[PDB]
């Protein structure tokens, strides 16, 4: 194609992002920025703020999903796992309603999920985060990356990595617009292991590179360079999960405690 | 179906209920 075509797929992935996805980086940078009206975010640098916070954010999961009894490093991680299965959820329902993709062979459709899911979740993590830290319940609080970083022994040097790449990422100045096309791109890859059918997901990948083409030609004009930047985050963000995955299954010997909600088991099974 | 059942289930035209 071809001008009004590729808008009305961004524009249509836009609209579905929205849907899709509760807390946009619009509204997450008016929160970690100051702004809003509607204001601002409860604050989690220690271990008694963190209880303060901990009451205001309970009453959202079911009485075991609280796991009141671990230890706090523990707890933070079932929180972000869980957090994770939503995001899962939130990425399937986004992915449904990216043209062609629910006629591909169901298990083309589930193995681009699998294979995708994670590097989505690192792009998402970046819209939530500055250099000071996190925001978490949907941007009503924020953890600061100190009190992250100040975590026992394992967890504590561990992200510190998320933070260097949303630097790095946020550095672009992507807006939602250009993120709903940059995910769908990342979604409907044709080099996942074991897909069926490799040509209608390349086919409908090449639409939507050309509308993620014209969109940061048209959004970002004084970036000539930023379409290749972009496919090279892509690059970054495989050889992070791969990183993630290898350290997960090492780590994962030593934390008994640690558990993975069946949906990540089965996304972890065989995963690279 | 496989091996991915919740996968599969969420994959399931419909909508969460
Ligand atoms: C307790 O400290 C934490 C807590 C969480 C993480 C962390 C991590 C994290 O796992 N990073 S990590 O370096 O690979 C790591 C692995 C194993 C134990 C600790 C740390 N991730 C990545 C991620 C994406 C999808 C699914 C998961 C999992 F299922 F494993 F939870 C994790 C995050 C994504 C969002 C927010 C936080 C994270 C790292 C350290
Ligand atoms: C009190 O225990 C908590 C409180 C907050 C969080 C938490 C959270 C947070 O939002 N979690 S939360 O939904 O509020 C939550 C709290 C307690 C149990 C389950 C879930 N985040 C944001 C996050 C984590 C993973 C994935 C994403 C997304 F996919 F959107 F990118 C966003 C964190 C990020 C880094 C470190 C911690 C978190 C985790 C545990």
């Amino acid at each position: 194609p071809e001008s009004a075509d590729l808008r009305a797929l961004a524009k249509h992935l836009y609209d579905s992002y929205i849907k899709s996805f509760p807390l946009t980086k619009a509204k997450a940078r008016a929160i970690l920025t100051g702004k809003t009206t509607d204001k601002s975010p409860f604050v989690i640098y220690d271990m008694n703020s963190l209880m303060m916070g901990e009451d205001k954010i309970k009453f959202k999961h079911i009485t075991p999903l609280q796991e009141q009894s671990k230890e706090v490093a523990i707890r933070i991680f079932q929180g972000c796992q869980f957090r994770s299965v939503e995001a899962v959820q939130e990425i399937t329902e986004y992915a449904k309603s990216i043209p062609g993709f629910v006629n591909l062979d169901l298990n083309d459709q589930v193995t681009l999920l699998k294979y995708g899911v994670h590097e989505i979740i690192y792009t998402m993590l970046a819209s939530l985060m500055n250099k000071d830290g996190v925001l978490i319940s949907e941007g009503q609080g924020f953890m600061t990356r100190e009190f992250l970083k100040s975590l026992r022994k394992p967890f504590g040097d561990f992200m510190e990595p998320k933070f260097e790449f949303a630097v790095k990422f946020n550095a672009l100045e992507l807006d939602d617009s250009d993120l709903a096309i940059f995910i769908a791109v990342i979604i409907l890859s044709g080099d996942r292991p074991g897909l069926l059918n490799v040509k209608p997901i390349e086919d409908i990948q090449d639409n939507l590179l050309q509308a993620l083409e014209l969109q940061l030609k048209l959004n970002h004009p004084e970036s000539s360079q930023l379409f290749a930047k972009l496919l090279q985050k892509m690059t970054d963000l495989r050889q992070i999960v791969t990183e993630h995955v290898q350290l997960l299954q090492v780590i994962k010997k030593t934390e008994t405690d640690m558990s993975l909600h069946p949906l990540l088991q089965e996304i972890y099974k065989d995963l690279y | 179906t496989e091996r991915h059942k919740i996968l599969h289930r969420l994959l399931q035209e419909g909508s969460p209920s």
